[PDB]
């Protein structure tokens, strides 16, 4: 059925850079408006950024505190979503997942409501 | 209303690419002024139908938000995808709620789709288990179980795929035609009063 | 910015009250998450008033201006885990999130 899998991550000097992949499986992959969300252990979580579709123009923000020091993209023929993590800080220890936005939601707004998530990967700066 | 803050709203009626009918795509709209004159005296527009605000006095009410809804199907559910109707599409891609308020806009694509190779891109659902409620995508691409027997995403036999290809061509007439398709839809009475069209004298 | 209580303690049987406080909750209704410990959020509560399937019917929502709140209609042993509640910013089109909540069991 529909899943998600996270790869990546593990300890790493500060400064550094480090790549983070999002195999998608069960749903098509191109008119999805993905996200990538962090949790520190013992917080809340923390959004990331999103990737949104090119079906409607790639809009790929990010967050206010990890603005332009990450790297996020889009293949639909491999079928994956990448994170791109570089000049990193000591705050960045985290567990990372990648949401699809919609699967089965109604909308009313633009398309985002978080339907399913992922595993989750470690990442220790 | 000056004008200068138009919003785009010109690349949601003229695009490269539309999205298909089980993954279609919607658009939001703040702080612009909405001139539909340059739309509505435009030629190709086959279909011009709303329930809710009148065809020509669109310009004198002024609402909150603005939606637009986009994709494209068959040219003859294009009397489907009003309220009420059910069957394929209407039920299983795309359901309109029965008090809907807003435009719909249906124009041919005759010279922009149709190739002689064939194309197969543009998809729609034939098998959903659950009805859709208003304004529901669905993306996920499981197989279809019947009833009973082992497959539940063996993928084999008494077991269907739920996204199929449409027939798109030259030799093909009226009926069997991309038609794209445009929704204008609006919410009120919770905000500020944003988009709405000129003053004139 | 979100805010919400630590925890709320509710004995067994009895409806548990959710509250969430946004200035910009008037527009981009909020969206509740439940996460177990050590597992991955799930999806429990989204949109105007509705829930996605295989959820029992227990979790309901109400908003009203600046509040959001969930409702929980007799709760049983396994509902102890953190709450959160997501809103949309209306400049530039985030999620935010909030400060989450827990929820205990208050038993034996
Ligand atoms: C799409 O076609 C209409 C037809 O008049 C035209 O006005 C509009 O500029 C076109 N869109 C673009 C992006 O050129």
């Amino acid at each position: 059925e529909v899943q998600l899998v996270e790869s990546g991550g593990g300890l790493v000097k500060p400064g550094g850079s480090l790549r983070l992949s999002c195999a998608a499986s069960g749903f098509s992959f191109s008119d999805a408006w993905m996200s990538w969300v962090r949790q520190a252990p013992g917080k809340g979580l923390e959004w990331v950024g999103r990737v949104s579709s090119e079906i409607g123009g790639g809009t790929t923000d990010y967050a206010a505190p990890v603005k332009g020091r990450f790297t996020i993209s889009r293949d639909d023929s491999k079928n994956t979503l990448f994170l791109q993590m570089s000049s990193l800080k000591t705050e960045d220890t985290a567990v990372y997942y990648c949401t699809t936005g919609v699967d089965i939601v109604v909308m009313m707004y633009a398309d985002d409501a978080f339907d399913i998530w992922g595993q989750g990967t470690m990442v220790t700066v | 209303p000056n004008i200068t803050n138009l919003c785009p709203f010109d690349e949601v009626f003229n695009a490269t690419r539309f999205a298909s009918v089980y993954a279609w795509n919607r658009k939001r709209i703040s702080n612009c002024v909405a001139d539909y004159s340059v739309l509505y005296n435009l030629a190709p527009f086959f279909t011009f139908k709303c329930y809710g605000v009148s065809p020509t006095k669109l310009n004198d009410l002024c609402f909150t938000n603005v939606y637009a809804d986009s994709f494209v199907i068959r040219g003859d559910e294009v009397r489907q995808i009003a309220p009420g109707q059910t069957g394929n599409i209407a039920d299983y891609n795309y359901k309109l709620p029965d008090d809907f308020t807003g435009c719909v806009i249906a124009w041919n694509s005759n010279k922009l789709d149709s190739k002689v190779s064939g194309n197969y891109n543009y998809l729609y659902r034939l098998f959903r288990k659950s009805n859709l409620k208003p304004f529901e995508r669905d993306i996920s691409t499981e197989i279809y179980q019947a009833g009973n027997k082992p497959c539940n995403g063996v993928a084999g036999f008494n077991c269907y795929f739920p996204l199929r290809s449409y027939s798109f061509r030259p030799t093909y007439g009226v009926g069997h035609q991309p038609y794209r398709v445009v929704v204008l839809s609006f919410e009120l009475l919770h905000a500020p009063a944003t988009v709405c069209g000129p003053k004139k004298s | 910015e979100l805010t919400q209580d630590p925890a709320v303690s509710v004995a067994l049987g009895q409806t548990v009250r959710i509250t969430c406080q946004g200035d910009s909750l008037r527009s981009y209704y909020a969206s509740w998450y439940q996460q177990k410990p050590g597992q991955a959020p799930v999806l429990v509560i989204y949109g105007k008033n509705n829930r996605p399937s295989g959820i029992p019917d227990r979790f309901s929502g109400s908003s009203s201006g600046n509040t959001a709140s969930l409702t929980i209609t007799g709760p049983q042993a396994e509902d102890e885990a953190d709450y959160y509640c997501t809103s949309r910013d209306s400049s530039g089109n985030h999620v935010i999130f909030g400060g989450g909540t827990k929820l205990t069991v208050l038993g034996q």
